[PDB]
């Protein structure tokens, strides 16, 4: 799965 | 309102060209400190942070601080007209367009309409990266191209005396290995063995404008985003944050 | 019947290649004075005049003066086989074909069938040009490419100490300015402020074979044709006359 | 099982690339003497014989002699990742894959699955060639490209002081002539006037990997196959046998 | 309008 | 005609 960066914002 | 002068138009063009392959539009913040730009691609998988301090410009005159919205593909188009010998001038009055001028054998001025770009804004989060790799752009660019022969994804593995990128497909595999003995590995600092995977399509776009002999810093962690940075005229910096491929 | 020898086949190839992008067929007049060729494109918007005096050839032997018809794309095809080091020979007996030979490491001879091309003939009219501009091919070639980003047309404006080419489209504009202080502006003689416009498609084809450091002479007038010439081996000359875009 | 090391990966890549345009799969014989490969294209019009003696390798260690089957387009793909500076390593254990490694600024290892390729086997027949021509690759490569402007076929004619390649089509012809006075003709030994014709498509593929300054040996006879060979690192050799076009 | 050269011949 | 190499094997 290609994660988004959202969890890290 | 500003007039900002940069010697070597093609180097500036390359920056914008890279960025334009990841994002369609950007807001450029012209402050007294320098130019900054931050954006995510629409799928929110990659973050671009461009930082060009005033010190890298031969003239930096921002009468009035301002943020301007720019269509990246059209900015690229124009900037790609700049020759290696050209002096680049970016100039803006009160009007809503940007004047891009190349000074060389002739004075060539383009006018680019400015657009409304909504800035999303939170700063870089402080991430607990467990691996730092500094390598020659050549190795990075190579290895990404190598891996794309085999897969859509590439795994980064950092151990205390080796950095490996590897890709696997259908029977075929490739591994690109660096050890501290190798030319292209300038630094390797590892807290704990570190593994994460990333998309080759993104990586390819990211490193397109990197020079073969450029020093590139990689920071990552176990199933964490990759932070990739390289320098522009020494003080300038282009930083990417790329979300991982997991499972 | 003739044998004509030209050192440097690629330079000759470039001439024909440029011409072939504007016209499909041409009549080449081999006289005792040199080779001449004059033609208009079918739409009668551009005139080409090629003049290669006997002095620029290392051997020039026209036993019998003659005019031969040539398919330009096939002439180009063959001439583009010539290497930079090659000596070019154009030879014709009584037969209706042209022998094109490249002498270098080997002797390579092509036979090109000749065709019937009807010459239209009136000479160059004496036009009251009010502006002469001499500039480096680099600036001209650049500026035309710059303008094509923005429009299908380019306006030439000559004032006594500045020459400007400008193009406008949909919000976007570009201006390429030379002043007598600039490297690329070798001469500017202006009788009265002069403005005319021209098609970028034609201009692009015209300047394709021009060298970056070649000196190019522009002559034009208010809503008049543009005359563009550059030199071939110093004594040779390729001249274009290009009808204006008006309104 | 073997480990074989070759300095200069691109030169090796070029060999395989040429071969891959003629054949889809090949069997490579790793013996104590060196590597050999022999194959015909499927239409049985051309034979390739590659011979790389152990002496041209910087390390040649074949613990166990072996023949391995290889998909040529995938071998090419990988080998084309090699840079000019890279050291090439071909390594095989007991497993059914080939390890291809490029050592340069980094260590880059690809794994290529091996396949089953049926060797047809008879050796080179001793043919009564009546003409030997040694010429610079430049002339050969040129002339083939010249001829393709005009025809699908090229006739080779050898007389005691001249070698000519000629092609004819529809009115158009070309002849490429060498005499013993010419640079590009290194040797010409003729038993009797010799004429044969060959397909340009095959020839083009054959000479693609030949260097402009490489010495190429041609052997042929009246309506006989052409034998073409050039050297690899002096002791190595790539030989083609190409069946003639007759009538 | 793209003029032709005719008026000038 | 494009001969094959067979006659020569």
């Amino acid at each position: 799965k290609q994660r988004t960066l959202e969890s890290w914002f | 309102p500003f007039e900002v002068v940069f010697d070597g138009a093609k180097e500036f063009a390359d920056l914008i060209a890279t960025a334009s392959n990841l994002i369609d539009e950007a807001a450029f913040k012209f402050t007294e400190e320098g130019i900054s730009m931050r954006a995510m691609d629409p799928s929110r998988v990659v973050l671009i942070d461009l930082n060009l301090p005033e010190s890298i410009f031969s003239k930096y005159e921002v009468e009035e601080p301002e943020t301007i919205g720019i269509n990246m593909d059209q900015f690229k188009k124009i900037l790609k007209r700049g020759k290696a010998k050209d002096t680049l001038i970016l100039r803006k009055g009160d009007e809503n367009f940007l004047e891009i001028t190349f000074e060389g054998t002739a004075k060539r001025t383009f006018r680019l309409p400015l657009i409304d770009v909504e800035e999303l804004e939170l700063e870089l989060p402080e991430l607990p990266f467990t691996a730092k790799v500094v390598l020659l752009g050549e190795v990075l660019k190579e290895g990404i191209k190598d891996a794309s022969l085999v897969s859509d994804a590439i795994k980064f593995i950092a151990k205390e005396n080796e950095f490996t990128m590897k890709a696997e497909g259908e029977t075929n595999e490739v591994e690109i290995r660096l050890t501290l003995e190798d030319e292209g590995l300038l630094d390797l600092e590892v807290e704990e063995e570190t593994k994460s995977a990333y998309g080759i399509r993104y990586l390819s776009d990211m490193v397109k404008g990197i020079g073969k002999a450029d020093e590139v810093i990689l920071r990552f962690g176990n199933e964490m985003p990759l932070q990739m940075e390289y320098m522009i005229r020494d003080e300038g910096r282009l930083t990417f944050l790329l979300a991982p491929r997991v499972e």
